[PDB]
């Protein structure tokens, strides 16, 4: 009955609170001080902890879920009677968690050893990431690639493929066809009256969306091998696929780095206010508070005292190690705050605003009940994030604050740079998450026979994506697990589905605030009607469908990639008469080692 | 006009130890002439309400019966300290009548109560069968059955230890940090024994 779930949830949620703040401060501890005594509180916190949420989960199975008619109880207690992983037998559990660690340990112990002088041997983040991002030589780049998929992709293979067998006997025993359906049940709604979603949607809604933005791309990806060519003559061909190698990363995931190459103004100067910042004498607490000032205008609470008091908003005061990777915390108990070793530039600028956007997301649904405490699915919070930023970016915001001269004169050509590099870092990156996720759900599906697994993801990369890998690997070889996400058991879809809710959300918002041009020079600072119309979504955390949640912020019940393509619109026609005078589109024949 | 007993209203305010709100304390005032109104000019606390006669006028009033009921609650929960309010203080820890005529008083004491570690000493009531009467205090702790099956007196499926702790902790947001009530209860009643306000020149 209702009635005595209702009891047991509330009874839950006096427990929940307290066991989470312990574990979160914990972490947040080791966080800020990296050493072993923090390290071994953080573990302890953590596994009592899970085993709380173990026994609870065990209770929760007494109170049959059909029997419960209100939604704040049965979406509560839905999410706390999953059985995870528990449905395991001890033995597959154990071996589940061992290959999981051995998987994060080989992607961890991030090292290739360069056959020059074996002894020498590059890390991933300095080193190889170094030569990917900056180096000119197509021998140099074409050697750190290929070092990755051997050695790391390699010897992932045999653990990967365990894997994917184990978590999709967890997934069936959990009532999913696959691992992958598992994943997709993040975006699953039911019993709401129109605004459920099936888990099969996601794969339709991102398929058609993809389809709709192929020709952004496809323009895209010709300027780009235009100007490639002449970087790397020769090796490049006109009506190709690009060489992997040569798209400025290890994984061929974003082609900011080929910003430089690619810029279409070289003549015009860029928006870098960081100078400004120097000769202004801005420190790390101005820009946060620019970023608390950001939130205030447009009518958003401001940060507590926990957050300026507590916060590690520069680097940590001794010698220490920390995570400085900047992310927001809640730790429970109204307690907020930030990491975040601040420096005196743009991109801290504009990450400050993003983080801090998560922290108001985090607020404003502080008044949930503890298992509804999170955003409506998992591309919200970034989706949220990433509005902030953007706006704070605008040459409108920036001469607003007094940060890029007033005399600052932007025209065509300054917007163009301005959307490239955008484009770079936004366009660029959709083919891949895209040709991820469906790789990844055909393998969990089955669709995909272990032998045949190499087989379709480079044929894929090619029909998809236009890259082409340098290098004939054979199915020994793993490259997809030579990917963070890929080798530590995470999600990728959030990155699609998040992009196009950023835009749906930047124009929902640009119109409340009544801006009158295109949408990459809207700031929505100033507008407390934009504010107010996306509070009263933040504020709701999953008490409500996601579905519904856009509804609310968007006017829309699902994704849309208009919005995207109403961005960089201008940037499209643009490239539309660059491209007149050559190819568009790429062919799949050719690769780099043809002959 | 000299200066007579004003009634011990430091031992109401500035006491070290206060109670938990399932077992508050209840405090009889009498015998005195009582000034309220540096209470309110204090300026020390965050909340200072009245139901009844405002903060300086009821120094201009004789009460036969004053009564300080005291308590630690969460600050989310200092709203609930009033006439005509529900919620898991107001319905069974603590309660207030709907024609209360008294004055309710409060204070952040995160500095005093709140630790390291947590503070688990504050005790709150988490189920009752029924909701309190105004000024009723119940502490029992009879383990409490939420199921149709009887339960004999044994915590497990359906059946609840009735009070559960706080756990004030001093980087707690505001709203989870403790907070130190008073309430001021008025009764005009029959007896030669009043508490008055001040004599003015
Ligand atoms: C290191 O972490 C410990 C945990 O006990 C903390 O007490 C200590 O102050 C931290 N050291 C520094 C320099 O912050
Ligand atoms: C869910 O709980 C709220 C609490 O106010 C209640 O109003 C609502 O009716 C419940 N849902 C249903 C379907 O009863
Ligand atoms: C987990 O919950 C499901 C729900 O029916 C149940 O069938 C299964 O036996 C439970 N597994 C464990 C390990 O308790
Ligand atoms: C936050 O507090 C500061 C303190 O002066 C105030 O100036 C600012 O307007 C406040 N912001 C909001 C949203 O209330
Ligand atoms: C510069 O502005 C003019 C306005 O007529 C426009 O026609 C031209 O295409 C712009 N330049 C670029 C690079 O878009
Ligand atoms: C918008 O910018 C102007 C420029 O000074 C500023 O005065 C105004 O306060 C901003 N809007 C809001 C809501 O703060
Ligand atoms: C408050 O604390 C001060 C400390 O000096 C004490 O003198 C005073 O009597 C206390 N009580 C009140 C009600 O002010």
């Amino acid at each position: 009955i209702e009635e005595q779930a209702k009891t047991f949830l509330d009874f839950f949620n006096i427990q929940a609170e307290d066991l989470f703040y312990q574990s979160s401060l914990a972490s947040w501890n080791y966080n800020t001080n990296i050493t072993e005594e923090n390290v071994q509180n953080m573990n302890n916190a953590g596994d009592k902890w899970s085993a709380f949420l173990k026994e609870q989960s065990t209770l929760a199975q007494m109170y049959p879920l059909q029997e419960i008619q209100n939604l704040t109880v049965k979406l509560q207690l839905q999410a706390l009677q999953q059985n995870g992983s528990s449905v395991l037998s001890e033995d597959k559990s154990k071996r589940l968690n061992t290959i999981l660690n051995t998987m994060s340990t080989i992607y961890s112990t991030g090292k290739v050893c360069n056959p020059d002088n074996p002894q020498e041997c590059l890390l991933l983040e300095p080193g190889l990431n170094e030569i990917m991002a900056n180096s000119l030589d197509y021998n140099e780049r074409l050697w750190a690639w290929e070092s990755w998929r051997s050695e790391v992709g390699k010897q992932l293979r045999p653990l990967y493929e365990e894997y994917v067998v184990l978590k999709n006997e967890m997934a069936r025993a959990n009532h999913y066809e696959d691992y992958g359906d598992y994943w997709r049940g993040d975006y699953e709604v039911n019993g709401v009256d129109g605004y459920d979603y099936s888990r099969g949607q996601l794969i339709e809604d991102v398929e058609h969306t993809f389809e709709e933005i192929k020709p952004l791309y496809e323009h895209l990806h010709a300027y780009v091998r235009a100007k490639l060519m002449n970087a790397y003559p020769s090796y490049i061909s006109p009506i190709g696929c690009l060489p992997a190698h040569l798209l400025g990363d290890m994984w061929g995931r974003f082609w900011t780095n080929l910003y430089s190459l690619t810029v279409p103004f070289g003549q015009k100067p860029n928006i870098d206010v960081t100078d400004a910042m120097v000769d202004q004498a801005w420190d790390a607490q101005r820009i946060f508070k620019e970023a608390e000032k950001f939130f205030v205008s447009v009518g958003l609470p401001n940060m507590t005292q926990g957050f300026w008091e507590n916060s590690m908003l520069t680097d940590p005061g001794n010698v220490q190690k920390a995570v400085c990777h900047p992310t927001a915390w809640d730790l429970g108990k109204g307690d907020f705050r930030i990491l975040m070793c601040t420096k005196v530039t743009m991109d801290d600028f504009l990450t400050a605003h993003h983080e801090m956007g998560h922290i108001q997301y985090d607020m404003a649904y502080a008044a949930q009940p503890f298992l509804l405490r999170n955003g409506a699915n998992e591309g919200f919070h970034e989706a949220v994030g990433e509005i902030m930023s953007l706006s704070a970016a605008t040459p409108k915001h920036l001469k607003s604050i007094g940060l890029l001269s007033p005399d600052f004169q932007e025209d065509n050509e300054t917007e163009i740079n301005f959307l490239l590099k955008q484009a770079l870092t936004i366009v660029g990156t959709l083919p891949f998450t895209y040709m991820l996720e469906k790789w990844r759900w055909m393998v969990f599906k089955g669709e995909i026979p272990k032998d045949q697994w190499m087989k379709k993801w480079w044929e894929m990369k090619r029909e998809i994506v236009g890259v082409v890998e340098p290098v004939p690997h054979d199915e020994t070889y793993c490259d997809p697990a030579s990917l963070f996400h890929v080798s530590n058991d995470y999600s990728f879809i959030r990155y699609y589905t998040r992009t196009l809710y950023q835009f749906q959300f930047q124009e929902a918002l640009c119109q409340a605030a009544k801006h009158e041009g295109p949408l990459h020079k809207c700031d929505i600072s100033n507008s407390t009607e934009a504010g107010q119309k996306l509070f009263n979504m933040l504020r709701l955390g999953k008490s409500e469908p996601w579905t519904l949640a856009l509804e609310n912020v968007v006017g829309a019940k699902n994704m849309n990639v208009r919005p995207l393509l109403n961005y960089f619109e201008p940037l499209f026609t643009w490239l539309k008469d660059q491209n007149k005078n050559s190819f568009v589109g790429w062919s799949t024949d050719w690769s780099p080692y043809a002959d | 006009p000299n200066i007579t007993n004003l009634c011990p209203f430091g031992e109401v305010f500035n006491a070290t130890r206060f109670a938990s709100v399932y077992a508050w304390n209840r405090k009889r005032i009498s015998n005195c002439v009582a000034d309220y109104s540096v209470l309110y000019n204090s300026a020390s606390f965050s909340t200072f309400k009245c139901y009844g006669v405002s903060p300086t006028k009821l120094n201009d009033l004789c009460f036969t019966n004053v009564y300080a009921d005291s308590f630690v609650i969460r600050g989310d929960e200092v709203r609930q300290i009033a006439p005509g309010q529900t919620g898991k203080i107001a319905d069974y820890n603590y309660k207030l009548p709907d024609d209360f005529t008294g004055c309710v008083i409060a204070w952040n004491s995160n500095n005093l109560d709140s630790k390291v570690g947590g503070n688990y000493n504050y005790l709150y009531r988490l189920f009752r069968k029924s909701n309190l009467k105004p000024f009723e205090r119940d502490i029992s702790t009879e383990i409490y059955q939420a199921g149709s099956t009887p339960c004999n007196g044994v915590e497990g499926f359906n059946c609840y230890f009735p009070l559960q702790s706080y756990g004030f902790q001093p980087t707690n947001g505001v709203g989870y940090q403790p907070y130190r009530v008073v309430v001021l209860s008025f009764e005009l009643l029959h007896a030669p024994a009043t508490v008055c306000g001040p004599k003015k020149s």
